[PDB]
């Protein structure tokens, strides 16, 4: 069983901070093998063996309040331990005005190359600048991070 | 056989323990038997309230906050109340259509009187929001 | 190496499943041994059981000047699998904007995850629109491709 | 070098041991050499085939009747001009001021100058329709 | 294993190839043996045959407040180029509005059989108004990829 | 004596060579030592400009070509200088608010001169751009 995992995001509500991940296995969407773990105090995931990871994560965001709402919401990647500069992973998904046309679900997708070790933790920080806040959420189920190795 | 068949409803068959079934996670439920996996129970937080919790056999069930309504099968939205001058339908509050009104929230939009029908005149016509006011009959000595 | 990708045949915006190229001989097109796709019911079977990095993107643009709005989803069906696990396993919705003097004339989505496939597995891509003038988008041909392959 | 010249119609087969196989249908390899051949253009919807696909040869679109072409390929359709446009190579624009087409699929020509012969503007012209020339602006028809 | 990630150079929009950091003492850029930059050409070349998981992202910004408009488009072109583009991604450049979304964002990946010696360029092309007012973030517009048989 | 330890700023603890020490490649930097790798360098161009040149040791600072204004911390966002009527904000350009004004380029609102206090009349009312313009006592001859 090689080095990967899939975290679901226990997160509904859009409030700025770390967002908790769901990691117990036995849950439909999440996968956690090898040596891999995730700390539940401080939110993070610990990587099992070293390489090169494909790490992508996913964020989609449904319109709980019909007609209210409009802003953007952002996922950063954050490792620990850390180069000094720049976040391993941003995505940022626009939240549409509330319209006839406008739909009532927004969804972001990015993936990247990271170079991680045994004992590095992967951290993801939610930012929000909204209007109107209450009237979106965390699509239950659709944000997610993954992660498998690319070196065999 | 399939050993996987016997896990009954509140528990996965586990291909990560050496035991065969295990019992749903914390959060999560497996509503038929025989299932690889358990399903991340909906959570009703914001707007939505929990009418109903998850069980481990059970998704949980959410309503809309007081002064909100549901919209779409399985509260999937919530919605202020209709105010005046509209009603409520399946795809969300609506206008009254022309010749009706409503004059209260959470109300139906209903066809405006017809004064012409009792022989009276309109003093001042309805909108979406309000009924038409009539007058006395167009004879009487309030018109000339 | 086991892996696959197909090229979509579909070119008019209808519900429905899509169709896919499964000659390797064509461009965008690969699969190995273990992964094969059954022209009469339009789904690709997996042979062995393991967990894959699936990924699917959708382009579309319009053909007709001045025309069409809406929206166009995808969504992954996985068989045999239970309705909450495998009927949108992998979904994606993209925008069709009007037509405009910004003259925006394609839209484009793509969205990636681990998925667990059980041997026998069978992939299907189910298209949906909510759309106006439907005649006035198409998808862009090569450019509606699903793939994926096994990380283990 | 593997696949030179393999010729066109043909792909240098990974799967054959590169030997030059034939394209599968419903694609072409109009070039030497290449790897996998290129999926054949479909015209379907607002779109017609004019020139059917062929091993060597992509298929090739035109517009369905009320439609014309408008992409270098054919990669759009657009309805046919009506009056008060002209069709340019980027479509339908409207007839630049003083000039007008009262047709549909029409070109756009410059008013008629009704001083020229010495007479009068009666009523003015738009995109859509000529000017309508009246009688000498000194005739006592305008007093 | 194999696989190279490069962070594109440019800021500006300009039409025409990306030029690429390909020193992996670089946050973000990664070169293993096999794969390897040509400077003067732009192009990333491929030493050993295989299907990669080949992919690229766009990030752009708004560096001037209320100004800018159209789209950006990246192609990934294969030379041996043949007679299409492997890759192709647009993103458009949001008018600016009191809502103020100051960045736009796009990724595709697939899978791209490549041949021994197969060379990769990245182009760029912009059909946008007022392109001063947008750039590319930087360490942001990245091309990346890894083998995945064998 | 961890070896990467011994590198400092400007270099990087190359994990490709054995934990040698390498300087960082061209165009980028390392502010702290004991670093795995080093950051490209921040770019200033187009509408920015180079405030100050990275190094090996500090990353570059942009600032705004003439004619425009940094915005947001780093200079992350140009803005054109405000002219009148505005006056510039943490936030950007931003109309004088109701009751003073601006009347130059790159100018700060001031409130509007008030004609009562001295006892004389509005003859023009001012704007965002323009001061009012008094005239004479109420009670002068100039009024009826
Ligand atoms: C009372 O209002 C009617 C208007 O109906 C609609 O609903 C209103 C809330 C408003 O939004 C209005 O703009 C709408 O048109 C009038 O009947 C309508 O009259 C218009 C104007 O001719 C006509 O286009 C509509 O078809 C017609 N409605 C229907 C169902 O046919 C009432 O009477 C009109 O006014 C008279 C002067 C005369 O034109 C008569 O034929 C019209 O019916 C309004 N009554 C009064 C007393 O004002
Ligand atoms: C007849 O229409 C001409 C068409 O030009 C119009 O320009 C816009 C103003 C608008 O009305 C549009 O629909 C038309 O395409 C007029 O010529 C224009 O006149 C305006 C004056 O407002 C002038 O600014 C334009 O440059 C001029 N266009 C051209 C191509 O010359 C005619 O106006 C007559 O000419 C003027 C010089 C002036 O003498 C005016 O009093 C005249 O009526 C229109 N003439 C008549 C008799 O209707
Ligand atoms: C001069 O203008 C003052 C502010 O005007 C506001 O901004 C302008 C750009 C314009 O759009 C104007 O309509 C705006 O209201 C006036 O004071 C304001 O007047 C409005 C009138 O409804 C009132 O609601 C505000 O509270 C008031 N602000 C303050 C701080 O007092 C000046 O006086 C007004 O106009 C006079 C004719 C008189 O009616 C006075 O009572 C009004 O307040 C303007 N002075 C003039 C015109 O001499």
């Amino acid at each position: 069983q090689g080095m990967f995992a899939q975290l679901v995001a226990q997160n509904v509500l859009l409030i700025d901070g770390p967002l908790s991940w769901y990691s117990d296995p036995g849950l439909a969407g999440v996968s956690l093998t090898g040596g891999l773990s995730y700390k539940e105090d401080t939110k993070e995931l610990v990587v099992a063996k070293a390489g090169v990871y494909y790490v992508f994560f996913q964020l989609e965001l449904r319109r709980v309040v019909a007609g209210e709402g409009s802003g953007s919401v952002s996922l950063a990647l954050h490792l620990q331990p850390l180069a000094a500069g720049a976040a391993a992973l941003a995505l940022t998904v626009d939240l549409p005005p509330a319209s006839s046309e406008a739909r009532n679900s927004a969804f972001g997708f990015q993936g990247r190359l990271l170079h991680l070790s045994a004992g590095q933790r992967l951290g993801v920080h939610l930012h929000t600048e909204a209007r109107a806040r209450h009237a979106w959420q965390l699509t239950q189920g659709a944000t997610v991070l993954g992660l498998f190795r690319v070196t065999p | 056989q399939d050993p996987c068949s016997n896990c009954p409803a509140g528990t996965f068959c586990d291909n990560n323990r050496n035991q065969i079934c295990s019992p749903c996670p914390p959060n999560s439920f497996s509503s038929a038997g025989g299932q690889r996996t358990c399903d991340i129970c909906r959570q009703c937080k914001g707007v939505f309230r929990t009418r109903k919790e998850c069980s481990s056999t059970s998704n949980a069930e959410c309503d809309c906050t007081p002064g909100f309504h549901c919209l779409g099968a399985g509260c999937s939205m919530c919605e202020q109340d209709c105010k005046q001058g509209q009603e409520l339908t399946k795809k969300g509050c609506k206008d009254c259509c022309f010749g009706t009104f409503n004059d209260q929230k959470r109300g139906i939009c209903r066809p405006w009187t017809n004064c012409s029908l009792d022989g009276k005149s309109v003093l001042v016509n309805g909108t979406k929001e309000r009924d038409v006011v009539c007058g006395p009959s167009p004879e009487n000595l309030y018109f000339q």
